[PDB]
């Protein structure tokens, strides 16, 4: 079958370069021109540029012109895409896309899986874990919201239970925010009843592996 | 040079929906865990093995995706594409989120969190407005200042689905231990389906 894969996420800091690779198999390679295409975690899809694997000519889009160098090796049928000088602006889904020769018309028929690529300042941080004391969700439905604030880790991912995996029943575990620091932050809520505050301990689990940090956070209710 | 798509489409399952691009035009559909597919290229071609529920047209320069018999699984991004000749450039636009609204509205209920003790500690404060149990899956958030707009500081997740099939929604303002002092109050304001939730927050006097 036609098959494209390409290389795993990256992490990078600002003014560093990427290169993603995006290996071809199950056609001729050189008889089928290669697109990128990026998509920034809030935005739409982006034309990065095209190459075309017999001769090895390239044509990028105006925003990426002196910024973006797209390159093939034939004897592996591996296309590449190098992108410079890097901002925060540059996080986003990197997508390689095949595009048929007859017609002239640019689109795609065949995509790549896609290589995050994320650029930030940050180095390796583990989360603080504070504490969302319980709070009145509903007084009529007798429910209680009570969470953890899962703030400030690079990079992803982490991972959060509740009381040791004993606790899933209204659970919901956000997806991690970006923020300007460069730094991840997450939260982790559960609906309890109001009943329960008090005489049931809740305590969230917090798992950042690449920061060695292990935290069990006990969730105690408001009191003076 | 720009073609132009709305942000958000939504209709009920068996009905007909449209989605609009104004600028050839190629459609691709988005799908999670999976890459872009082609379901309609040069205005009107289906290609085969796409559902012949989908279908493509043109007027002038208004190009036009229509699903008939919509069904659930539908829900997606949808982009359209060019080949802006002009320029030798590959044009997309800005996406459309098709909604397929499959159960009754349900209103958020909105938790506002102050900052923890801890985080003051470390001389920071956060403030998380929790948005939960709502349908369709699209709020507005708005902080406030006691009356004022907050116009930095702000983190806002995309809706993602809860266990029960409703959805959930986070915000996130950040702040100084001073202007958690310095005003009486801060605002989480939430808007969904045209109806408007607000909770406020003040430390904590005992
Ligand atoms: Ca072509």
């Amino acid at each position: 079958q036609v098959q494209l894969v390409q290389s795993g996420a990256e992490v990078k800091k600002p003014g560093a370069s990427v290169k993603v690779s995006c290996k071809a198999s199950g056609y001729t390679f050189t008889s089928y021109y290669m697109h990128w295409v990026r998509q920034a975690p809030g935005q739409g899809l982006e034309w990065m540029g095209i190459i075309n694997p017999s001769g090895g000519s390239t044509s990028y889009a105006q925003k990426f012109q002196g910024r973006v160098t797209m390159t093939r090796d034939t004897s592996t049928s591996t296309v590449y895409m190098e992108l410079s000088s890097l901002r925060s602006e540059d996080t986003a889904v990197y997508y390689c896309a095949r595009d048929d020769p007859g017609g002239g018309e640019y689109y795609f028929d065949y995509w790549g899986q896609g290589t995050l690529v994320t650029v930030s300042s940050a180095s390796t941080k583990g989360p603080s874990v504070f504490p969302l004391a319980p709070s009145s969700k509903s007084t009529s439905g007798g429910t209680a919201a009570l969470g953890c604030l899962v703030k400030d880790y690079f990079p992803e991912p982490v991972t959060v239970s509740w009381n040791s995996g004993a606790l899933t029943s209204g659970v919901h575990t956000f997806p991690a925010v970006l923020q300007s620091s460069g730094l991840y932050s997450l939260s982790s809520v559960v609906t309890v009843p109001s009943s329960s505050l008090g005489t049931q301990t809740y305590i969230c689990n917090v798992n950042h592996k690449p920061s060695n940090t292990k935290v069990d956070k006990k969730v105690e209710p408001k009191s003076c | 040079s720009v073609l132009t798509q709305p942000p958000s489409v939504s209709g009920a399952p068996g009905q007909r929906v449209t989605i609009s691009c104004t600028g050839d035009v190629h459609w691709y559909q988005l799908l999670p865990g999976a890459a872009p597919k082609l379901l309609i290229s040069h205005n009107t071609h289906r290609p085969s093995g796409v559902p012949d529920r989908f279908s493509g047209s043109k007027s002038g320069a208004s190009a036009s995706l229509a699903i008939t018999g919509l069904q659930a699984e539908d829900e997606a991004d949808y982009y359209c594409q060019s080949h802006d000749s002009s320029l030798s450039a590959v044009v997309f636009g800005g996406g459309t989120k098709l909604t397929v609204l499959s159960q009754p509205k349900a209103a958020p209920s909105v938790t506002l969190f102050p900052p923890s003790s801890e985080e003051l500690q470390a001389n920071k404060a956060t403030l998380v407005c929790l948005i939960s149990d709502f349908y369709p899956g699209a709020v507005t958030v708005a902080w406030k200042a006691d009356s004022s707009p907050v116009k930095a500081g702000v983190e806002t997740t995309t809706p993602s689905k809860q266990s029960n099939n409703k959805y959930a929604a986070s915000s996130y303002l950040s702040l100084t231990p001073e202007q958690w002092k310095s005003h009486r109050s801060y605002s989480c304001q939430v808007t969904h389906e045209g109806s408007t939730v607000e909770k406020t927050v003040a430390p904590t006097e005992c």
